[PDB]
């Protein structure tokens, strides 16, 4: 069983823009005051990403083109944004990828779903605040995976947001890569510029024509009966072949990155391989 | 399995056979189909057919084994195949839609024992493997020897090189890693594959 | 001829296959005849036999 929606708006396709934002490790090598360049599929330093919020009369999941790798960031305080599903054309006609955090466990299962048009979770504000549907019907498959249980608290109002949680999805050779970070904050308005690496997580063999893909949102429903959303808002990021140039310290962590095709400052410091230029002038590579 | 089986197709990439008995693989996955005895020869990276571009796909920079033998009186019923696509399939990729809209896609053999030899059912099993600086857990049957020191010796910790073992109390690990890189991309301090000293 | 030939050997030289889809060739001739099961092998470049 899925909900009935008439009085839902229409998204705005906001536009913010990135910076420093979404570098993961490409090997699993530990170097240390290491420095070389990478050339593989990237976010664009400087880069605009797309903005979906939901605020009020205002619920914003559509189905995004999965073209070569997707940046996804969340602000959010109350755990409003659960999962993804990712697949082709996202019907009963072919098979689709599902990545869920039900408050309970971690489900990675790939099955041919048949998604109805708002899938959401609902909360019920009394009644000890337990979990709904999601969509309408699952027939044969042949993958399964459910984590180990765990609380998960669902309503939390501070006023700020104070988790920003960071993913990127690259699908390669059948694999569905998955990239993590997370990083406290504390802002009440878009997405914070900054730095901060990822680290792999996850590599799940699928096997699937992957193009497009949509997530899943939780709502809450009031004593009275009727539906009522809270405030988180998240982006979305497409990849590029870029070529990049990472710096290794001490512990072997990513700390710095220049992105070689943004400036000519950035074109002369991949040129000569250093983050220091010293004053002269110098040719550069194209 | 010496005494038990007769594969007919045993090809190998990116590893030389006779050296899979010394060596640990990270992550090890298994992939098995039944084919006709004359489409083995398509199962392999670069190739072209009705099965390695709408069936299954080898990437190109593919690591792991092929192995084939034939299996007749044992498979009877009837399977089935892919035999046109809008589209060629990327590797290591499944197309489960069974019928189109329009026509069907899926086409049939019969596999029996009267039939041919170039129309028998013979299975396959594909393996793949990497390696990376990382615990392994699948290993040869290798036995563990006494660790001696301050000498000119040939250390095997998944890796061969001939060199002097001392003692190292100043290294940091991230306990991952068993000998980490150097700037010359070379491999020094390695550590003892069960316990955490770093020699 | 996918759905209805068998071939137990597609070998080719000086191009690789899952190339002849975006080719153009300016002279093709096909030479036929008919041989024994063993002797598929001899046809090839630089070989021996009867
Ligand atoms: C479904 C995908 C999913 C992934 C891949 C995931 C990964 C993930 N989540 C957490 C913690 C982690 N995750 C969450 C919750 C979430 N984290 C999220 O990415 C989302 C969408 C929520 C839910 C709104 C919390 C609240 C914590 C902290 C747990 C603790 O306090 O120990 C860790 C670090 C565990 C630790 O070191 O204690 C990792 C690797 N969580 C997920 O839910
Ligand atoms: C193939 O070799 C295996 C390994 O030796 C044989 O299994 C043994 O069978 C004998 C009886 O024939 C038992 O006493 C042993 O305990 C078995 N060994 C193991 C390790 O299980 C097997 O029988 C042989 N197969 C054939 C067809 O000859
Ligand atoms: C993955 O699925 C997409 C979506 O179905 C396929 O793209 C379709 O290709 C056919 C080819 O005739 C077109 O008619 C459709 O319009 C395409 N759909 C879209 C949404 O663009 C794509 O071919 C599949 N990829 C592979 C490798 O099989
Ligand atoms: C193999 O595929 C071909 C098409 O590539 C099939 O030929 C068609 O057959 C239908 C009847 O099933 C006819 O109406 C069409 O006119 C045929 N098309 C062409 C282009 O000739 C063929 O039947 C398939 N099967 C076999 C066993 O050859
Ligand atoms: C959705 O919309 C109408 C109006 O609310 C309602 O009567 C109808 O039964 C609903 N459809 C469902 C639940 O499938
Ligand atoms: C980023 O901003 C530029 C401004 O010229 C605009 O043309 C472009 O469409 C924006 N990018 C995206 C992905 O919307
Ligand atoms: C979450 O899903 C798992 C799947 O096994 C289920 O056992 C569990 O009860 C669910 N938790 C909820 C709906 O709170
Ligand atoms: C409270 O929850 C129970 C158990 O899910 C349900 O049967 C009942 O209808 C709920 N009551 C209200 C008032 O929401
Ligand atoms: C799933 O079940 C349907 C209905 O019985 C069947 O047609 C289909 O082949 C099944 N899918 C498989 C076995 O992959
Ligand atoms: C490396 O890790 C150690 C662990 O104690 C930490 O103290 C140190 O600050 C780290 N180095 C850097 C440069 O952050
Ligand atoms: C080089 O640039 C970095 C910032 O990238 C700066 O912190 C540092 O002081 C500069 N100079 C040297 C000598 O490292
Ligand atoms: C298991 O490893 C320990 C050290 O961690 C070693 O002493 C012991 O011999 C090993 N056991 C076997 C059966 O290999």
């Amino acid at each position: 069983t899925c909900l009935n929606f008439t009085n839902l708006a229409a998204p705005a396709y906001n536009i913010a823009s990135s910076s420093r934002r979404g570098v993961y490790y490409p090997d699993d090598i530990f170097r240390s005051d290491f420095l070389h360049l990478v050339n593989d599929y990237f976010l664009p330093f400087g880069s605009n990403v797309t903005q979906f919020f939901t605020q009020g009369t205002n619920i914003d999941n559509p189905t995004l083109p999965f073209r070569d790798g997707v940046y996804f960031a969340a602000t959010e305080k109350s755990n409003i944004v659960r999962g993804w599903i990712f697949g082709s054309t996202l019907d009963s006609t072919s098979q689709s990828a599902i990545i869920l955090n039900n408050s309970t466990n971690l489900i990675v299962r790939v099955c041919n779903f048949e998604l109805c048009k708002v899938p959401l979770f609902v909360v019920f504000k009394s009644n000890n605040s337990q979990l709904s549907h999601l969509f309408s019907d699952s027939f044969n498959c042949t993958f399964e995976y459910v984590s180990r249980a765990f609380s998960l608290d669902i309503r939390e109002q501070s006023g700020n947001f104070v988790d920003l949680r960071e993913f990127v999805f690259r699908n390669r050779n059948g694999f569905l890569h998955i990239y993590e970070g997370y990083e406290a904050i504390s802002i009440v308005r878009g997405l914070p510029a900054g730095f901060n690496v990822l680290k792999p997580l996850l590599k799940i063999p699928f096997g699937l024509n992957v193009t497009s893909f949509k997530t899943f949102l939780a709502v809450y429903r009031v004593a009275a009966g009727s539906i009522s959303v809270a405030s988180s808002a998240y982006y979305v990021g497409y990849l590029k072949p870029l070529t990049f140039m990472l710096s290794y310290d001490l512990n072997g962590t990513i700390k710095n990155a220049v992105d070689c095709s943004q400036d000519p400052l950035a074109e002369l410091k991949c040129t000569i391989k250093n983050f220091n230029v010293s004053k002269g002038i110098y040719q550069t590579s194209n | 399995l010496y005494n038990s089986t007769l594969f007919s197709t045993f090809k190998c990439y990116g590893v030389s056979p006779s050296k899979l008995i010394d060596l640990c693989f990270t992550s090890v996955y298994a992939d098995t189909f039944l084919i006709r005895f004359s489409e083995v020869r398509q199962v392999a990276p670069g190739e072209t057919g009705v099965i390695a571009d709408y069936n299954y796909r080898l990437p190109d920079d593919f690591t792991g084994c092929v192995i084939a033998w034939n299996t007749a009186n044992q498979d009877v019923g009837s399977y089935f195949y892919r035999s046109h696509r809008s589209t060629k399939l990327k590797p290591f990729e499944r197309d489960l839609s069974s019928d189109e809209n329009g026509v069907r896609t899926l086409s049939t053999y019969d596999f029996n024992p009267n039939v041919p030899l170039d129309y028998q059912a013979t299975r396959v099993v594909v393996l793949s493997f990497e390696l990376l600086n990382a615990p392994a857990t699948v290993c040869g049957p290798k036995l563990s020897t006494e660790l001696v020191k301050n000498q000119c010796v040939n250390f095997n910790f998944n890796g061969l090189k001939g060199t002097g073992v001392l003692t190292s109390s100043s290294k940091r690990f991230q306990s991952f890693q068993q000998f980490g890189r150097d700037a010359s991309d070379f491999t020094d301090s390695v550590r003892d594959p069960q316990t955490l000293e770093i020699l």
